């Protein structure tokens, strides 16, 4: 036999997830890539990202604790 | 290993506009290894950055530190969880004395229990648990360097995750009950992912199972490492083509609502046939209140047929079955929905996602090494209303 019976619990919500349940990251290290600007500029990529709205985008990774803001910088 | 780098106001604007015009909620992780003599968090740098973000009207949320358990290994600097809690508070003050004083604060993005991470997380939640809006932790199943194809297909590997979560909820229930629990960064395999594994159809087993278990065990948000970048576990490769996890994520987002329910298999084995139940996602114009979304993983080497229980046995079911495009099977970087290859129509345009309606009363066909969504139309579950 390859026939399987399922049991469902449907009395009430067991949990409620965020609408942003399925969220994504960009690793902090992507901002050490010279081509950063071009990459996140990509319209195609934005079409793909918009498909996952609503979602958080977490900018972090190992490089988080090794990055320093330079407002003099270009 | 890792040394200090700067970034420009410019960098910031890229990342903000990316998220803004994409419709996502930027969370920005701040440098926590900026230290004062007494090993306090030196807040001045972040302060500069907030001024600029504030001075642009940037709607942004915040983190402080990533995987703080590693700092000793990483930067020959050990911060006890107590101090990190104290630093979180220093930052909450700075946010409160800012233009968006309602801005959310998440942390401490600790590694999974396996990394001997409990003591740090318990001490950090006792110390600074009051000022964070969610607890963030990270999870990977495997080492990317050693991970095999059979690891990706092994239910015993998937099952380790259950205990990971249990051990997290143990620390949190003992220090900040009712606090929302988030996976801050998670995928298949650490060190950037498993080459030729993390970017294929085969990666879908660990990704859809992680989503199922997280929803089921009370995880409120799951953050996929990464949407785009260097690592093999990217949803979108370096040529901006979507990988099969991306199509899986998109199908998940259209079909699965916020109300988590429960399905399980009658056998004394619920290991290789894994099943999840939510209310159908309301925002989807094809479906009405009461409708259920079942999602199923088949890790057996043959087709299994699923039978819906009373009183949903005779309902109309729409199949959304995902299978690799050949010839690389589970190692393929291309997937088919109900036997139709999934691709962008053009750079501006995603395809339709086309159901396959089943005859009412048919058992639910789930081929070997495959995952599927099944929408139960007119289920009329009151809890879903
Ligand atoms: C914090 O860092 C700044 C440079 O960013 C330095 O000039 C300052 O003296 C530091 N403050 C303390 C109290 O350690
Ligand atoms: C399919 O899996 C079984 C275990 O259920 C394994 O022993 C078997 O070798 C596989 N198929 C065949 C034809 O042997
Ligand atoms: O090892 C990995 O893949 C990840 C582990 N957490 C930190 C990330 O920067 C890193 O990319």
């Amino acid at each position: 036999q390859d026939v399987v019976d399922l049991d469902f619990f449907t009395q009430e919500p067991l949990h409620l997830v965020s609408p942003s349940f399925l969220s994504v990251t960009i690793d902090a290290n992507l901002a050490t890539d010279p081509r950063f600007l071009i990459l996140l500029g990509s319209p195609k990529l934005r079409t793909l990202a918009r498909g996952l709205s609503p979602a958080y985008l977490r900018f972090g990774g190992t490089k988080t604790d090794f990055l320093i803001f330079d407002p003099k910088k270009e | 290993k890792f040394k200090n780098s700067t970034y420009s106001r410019s960098s910031v604007d890229v990342l903000y506009t990316f998220a803004n015009c994409s419709g996502l909620d930027l969370i920005f992780g701040l440098n926590a290894l900026l230290r004062t003599a007494d090993l306090q968090w030196n807040s001045s740098n972040a302060q500069l950055l907030l001024d600029y973000c504030s001075s642009k009207g940037y709607n942004i949320s915040w983190e402080l530190g990533n995987e703080p358990n590693s700092f000793l290994k990483k930067a020959d600097i050990f911060i006890n969880g107590s101090q990190l809690g104290e630093d979180f508070i220093q930052l909450h003050k700075l946010l409160r004395k800012s233009t968006f004083k309602n801005a959310k604060l998440y942390g401490p993005d600790v590694g999974q229990p396996r990394r001997k991470t409990a003591k740090m997380l318990k001490s950090f939640l006792k110390a600074g648990g009051e000022v964070i809006d969610s607890v963030t932790w990270h999870h990977y199943y495997l080492n990317g360097r050693t991970a095999t194809r059979e690891d990706f297909l092994n239910p015993d590997v998937l099952d380790i995750f259950i205990s990971s979560v249990q051990k997290v909820f143990q620390v949190v229930e003992s220090t900040r009950p009712g606090k929302k629990v988030w996976l801050g960064e998670t995928s298949s395999a650490y060190g950037g992912g498993a080459p030729l594994l993390s970017d294929t159809f085969a990666a879908g087993f660990m990704w859809l199972d992680k989503l199922g278990l997280s929803a089921r065990m009370g995880i409120e948000v799951v953050m996929r490492q990464v949407f785009f970048g260097a690592g093999n576990y990217h949803l979108v490769d370096e040529n901006f083509d979507p990988l099969p996890d991306y199509w899986l994520s998109l199908l998940f987002k259209k079909l699965v609502g916020t109300k988590v329910l429960m399905a399980s298999v009658q056998g004394s084995k619920r290991r290789k046939l894994r099943v999840y139940l939510h209310c159908t996602n309301t925002d989807n114009p094809r479906y009405k209140e009461g409708d259920l979304t079942l999602y199923a993983i088949n890790l057996h080497n043959v087709t299994k047929y699923l039978r819906l229980p009373y009183p949903f046995s005779n309902k109309q079911v729409d199949k959304y079955l995902l299978r690799p495009l050949g010839p690389h099977g589970l190692l393929s970087k291309s997937v088919q929905l109900n036997g139709l290859t999934l691709k962008m129509v053009d750079d501006q345009t995603l395809p339709p996602l086309m159901e396959k309606p089943l005859r009412p009363g048919s058992s639910l066909g789930l081929p070997a090494f495959s995952y599927s969504f099944f929408v139960i139309r007119n289920a009329k579950v009151a809890a879903c209303i």
